[PDB]
DNA sequence: ATCAATATCCACCTGCAGATTCTACCAAAAGTGTATTTGGAAACTGCTCCATCAAAAGGCATGTTCAGCTGAATTCAGCTGAACATGCCTTTTGATGGAGCAGTTTCCAAATACACTTTTGGTAGAATCTGCAGGTGGATATTGAT
DNA sequence: ATCAATATCCACCTGCAGATTCTACCAAAAGTGTATTTGGAAACTGCTCCATCAAAAGGCATGTTCAGCTGAATTCAGCTGAACATGCCTTTTGATGGAGCAGTTTCCAAATACACTTTTGGTAGAATCTGCAGGTGGATATTGAT
């Protein structure tokens, strides 16, 4: 049979997300998600499509960038492998923490 | 519903950011991170909602609560 | 007429209402100014006052020092939550940092 | 016969430039007279920096319209107008770059 | 030639917190540069809102959600009712 | 409710007369015009009441401009200013 | 008058140790003092471009403590303590 | 003849200059780099005393809060001594530089 | 690197579907023609306060010596995370029809602006007040070698 | 374990540089009057939004292997910390000399004001094409192996 060593599709994977621009979330469950948040301050408000919409471009282009400085700190650990530890240093950098 | 963002989800913004390998603890570490800043992001447009004396979420109330986060999104109306 | 009564002794207040409502109006943050606009922002920015120098005030006296200085100010600031997250970009001159080191560092 | 802009030698729009200028800076406030056209100039100028990059890519990709994705491209292949948009461009993904480490 | 500050109120407040505690000069520097600074940020907040909701007036209303969005939680209740009693108080003849 | 995409158009076909332009990057570039118009506006503004002026001129832009602007856009957008100034005064 | 050369060497190691404890740092690498040095100057050189920027703009020929305050101010470093 | 073994006046000092509050950078020198970098910008420029006392607290206080993030990124590399890979490395993900 | 052998890209194409471009109202708004006002430049001028010098003390940078211990390689395996195929389904797509809630007018009582005329809280400078910086000590750890 | 050597903690002291309080003049809030906006408060719109719902179409969850990554462990060269003498140079304080803020007055170039007409740009459908669907035929590119 055939059988991809680890590590070439997570190379090829990378590749093919980097070259393209679609979201990467399913869209209902980031949209339930967004309401349920949103209810602890105020319950069944109204939300326009692309107020969603801007939530999630933000959302994933906020994690994209966290994941970037996040796979730095690995590296900087000599690892490949991006740990709670390599998020948790970055976030602190950042001032979120 | 912050289980809706699923293992494989995450693992795709990982590749997006040039993430090669992931470990298991990151996928609740993600959620965690990923509440927090929606939180802060939509405290802030339902604020600037209220203040309109509106019951709907306008994409500009969320660009401008972006704005103030120094988050900057462009293409949605502002 | 009547005799004079400030507007910030109308409101209860320590912080002056009618500078304020001034700089509001010299500022040109906006055509016009309401009424109790420069009484609310007087309020706020007095509250905010007294937040910062009741902690102040306590880390001057475990301190022993009947003076505030900028390190108690400091000592204040980042050691409440909420007056750290407000002022997260805010340098304090001659304020110092927090006592802090990494559980690593320390001998065996 | 004729507008602001024609005089100016511009596309962008002087007087709605004027009139935003106007705006914050209230009927207390004053707005000079080529203070608009000055502003008008650097909004085009930056646009247009901006457009001939990003067009430059997508006849790069063969394709006749630009996208999110070419302004993207555009932006961070560009040191200055790379730092200056530290905002977020929605469907512009990112640049693709693996580090060195990762690859075997 | 005058040079204001709110130098005068800030200590009136410090006289109300801790009436045997006095302050460098220094220290109140850095107070009246946190005056302003807050100043700045609340009538800028106020100003936009004005702006993006159209409105011509910057109202109580205005400086009340700007607090809301720049104080972080319980200090934006206890401002808002430092706020809000003081204008009732005013608006109270 | 005001745009700047008839403007974006105009400036495109000047530089990219064969190349159009998708509606979602126009409203991104309908962002960039409005955030910089701010960034500039707002600098302008500070310039002169840190100098008490209530008056902003094209001065305060040129300013704005150099504090805004890093480096060799700087340079080329305080010409392209002058120049348009210098045109428009003119007639 | 007088020449000023090479003042970023005034930056003395001691100095930049001192800095570096106050950060809790325990141990420091001899090229780090280089670095910080070339840190330093970058960091210092943006916040008086605007700083003197300011001072051309009032058409004035003294750096004020407020055109250094401004200039903090803008780059997201504000200062509080000098008006 | 006593002596104290490595690490141990290191922590010494880092506990004392937590404690204070005083510029840790020398006044004169830090006034004639204020002074060269102005000058190379605007040629005879004068300072009042608080503007080069402001960019030494600002100065002071950004190198300081660069060296804790400094400081991690070693630590998370499972180091004690800081080196100037964590300085880039704390820099860049300020986006200070990249 | 051959040699062969799968698994994926990936650019030569195509044909409508759906985005863009084009069209045409028509109210918003820019432009115009005057008339009037005014912020702010300019020309002094007073007076901070900034630059530079000087010395003198002593705090502290500098340069050196040396070994403690750290960073850097290096090795090894336990185990975690990647690759994979397979069923189950949560999300996706797409109407149908209500509807809730946008935004839009047209009136006035309430609110705010802006000037005049007085008054007083706020500031500058002088006069007092007095913490605490900087000095001196034992006491209490803490440290590193027998 | 004990000690010796050292540093830090903490309390003592006082006088003077820094902080507070006092004193009057006056800049600017306050009171009072018009004139001017404004934002509700009705009574009405067509519109994106919510809700199913009906399946259905990719997409996740699941278990099983095993490749190889991470972390522990070991070794050693040499760099960095610690301690010291030496003496340079920062700190402190005072002096001049005067550049140049900042105050002040005049008065036009440069702004606003206003009542109009002319021009323009936002809008929604029609009219136009451009990619997004996919779809290969065919090298990449990876993989096990001689
Ligand atoms: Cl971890
Ligand atoms: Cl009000
Ligand atoms: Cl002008
Ligand atoms: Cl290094
Ligand atoms: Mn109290
Ligand atoms: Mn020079
Ligand atoms: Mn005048
Ligand atoms: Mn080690
Ligand atoms: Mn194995
Ligand atoms: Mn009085
Ligand atoms: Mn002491
Ligand atoms: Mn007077
Ligand atoms: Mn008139
Ligand atoms: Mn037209």
């Amino acid at each position: 049979p055939h059988r991809y060593r680890p590590g070439t599709v997570a190379l090829r994977e990378i590749r093919r997300y980097q070259k393209s621009t679609e979201l990467l979330i399913r869209k209902l469950p980031f949209q339930r998600l967004v309401r349920e948040i949103a209810q602890d301050f105020k319950t069944d408000l109204r939300f326009q499509s692309a107020a969603i919409g801007a939530l999630q471009e933000a959302s994933e282009a906020y994690l994209v960038g966290l994941f970037e400085d996040t796979n730095l700190c690995a590296i900087h650990a000599k690892r490949v492998t991006i740990m709670p530890k390599d998020i948790q240093l970055a976030r602190r950098i950042r001032g979120e923490r | 519903n912050i289980q809706g963002i699923t293992k494989p989800a995450i693992r795709r913004l990982a590749r997006r950011g040039g993430v090669k390998r992931i470990s298991g603890l990151i996928y609740e570490e993600t959620r965690g991170v990923l509440k927090v800043f929606l939180e802060n992001v939509i405290r802030d447009a339902v604020t600037y909602t209220e203040h309109a004396k509106r019951k709907t979420v306008t994409a500009m109330d969320v660009v401008y609560a972006l704005k103030r986060q120094g988050r900057t999104l462009y293409g949605f109306g502002g | 007429r009547a005799k004079a009564k400030t507007r910030s002794s109308r409101a209860g207040l320590q912080f002056p209402v009618g500078r304020v409502h001034r700089l509001l109006r010299k500022g040109n943050y906006s055509e016009r100014v309401g009424a109790g606009a420069p009484v609310y922002l007087a309020a706020v920015l007095e509250y905010l006052t007294a937040e910062i120098l009741e902690l102040a005030g306590n880390a001057a006296r475990d301190n022993k020092k009947t003076r505030i200085i900028p390190r108690h100010l400091q000592l204040a600031i980042r050691n409440d939550e909420e007056l750290n997250k407000l002022l997260g970009r805010v340098t304090i001159a001659q304020g110092g940092v927090l006592p802090n080191i990494q559980a690593v560092l320390l001998p065996k | 016969a004729v507008s602001r802009s024609q005089r100016a030698g511009l596309q962008f729009p002087v007087g709605r430039i004027h009139r935003h200028l106007k705006s914050r800076t209230t009927s207390h406030g004053r707005v000079g007279a080529t203070a608009a056209v000055y502003s008008a100039a650097i909004l085009e100028y930056l646009t247009a920096e901006v457009l001939e990059l990003a067009g430059n890519a997508s006849k790069d990709l063969k394709v006749k319209r630009i996208t999110p994705r070419h302004l993207q491209l555009a932006i961070r292949g560009d040191e200055e107008l790379d730092s200056l948009i530290k905002a977020t461009i929605a469907g512009g993904g990112v640049i693709p770059h693996i580090h060195k480490s990762l690859i075997g | 030639s005058r040079k204001e500050s709110y130098s005068i109120y800030v200590y009136k407040v410090l006289k109300q917190v801790h009436p045997d505690t006095g302050i460098s000069s220094k220290a109140m520097g850095i107070m009246n540069s946190f005056v302003n600074d807050i100043f700045e940020r609340i009538a800028g907040e106020a100003s936009r809102l004005a702006h993006y909701n159209k409105r011509s007036t910057i109202t109580s209303r205005e400086i009340q959600t700007a607090v809301r969005l720049l104080l972080p939680g319980e200090l934006a209740k206890h401002a808002v009712s430092e706020g809000t009693k003081a204008v009732t108080k005013y608006t109270s003849a």
